């Protein structure tokens, strides 16, 4: 169907 | 209350990358107009001021995207409003029912941040 488009989000970050 | 001059304050800010608009952090006034942007995930990036929208809580009947963390993209309308844990939210209708979304999930496509770079825009 669909899935993220462009660059967002991210982890480990804090 | 209290604030102050672009440096600490929450704000929606443009992807320099040609992208969306997204939450972020104003780190710094870079110089000339840019400011850097510790964005909500975690990205760091400068942003010119023209590109940075500052008193940006997604108005109700907006339209926008919205990303899940399992990260899947859509795009819906904001009809409504939420604060948990000192984090804004947004219920953001699709297809006929609200589904909740966070301020760095609901991003701002940027025809839509356009629309708001005229009232908002740092520049």
């Amino acid at each position: 169907g669909a899935k993220r488009h462009r660059k967002v989000l991210r982890d480990n970050i804090q | 209350g209290h604030m102050n001059s672009f440096v600490g304050l929450r704000v929606v800010a443009k992807w320099s990358s040609n992208g969306y608009f997204y939450s972020g952090k104003i780190t710094r006034d870079v110089g000339a107009g840019k400011y850097k942007l510790l964005f909500d995930d975690g990205y760091e990036c400068d942003v010119l001021g023209k590109d940075i929208l500052l008193c940006d809580p997604i108005p109700l009947d907006t339209e926008v995207t919205a990303l899940s963390e399992d990260e899947y993209f859509s795009a819906g309308v904001v009809k409504g409003h939420r604060k948990e844990s000192g984090e804004l939210y947004y219920s953001i209708e699709k297809e006929g029912q609200r589904k909740w979304y966070k301020r760095m999930a609901v991003i701002l496509s940027l025809e839509q941040g356009n629309r708001l770079r005229e009232q908002y825009g740092l520049g």
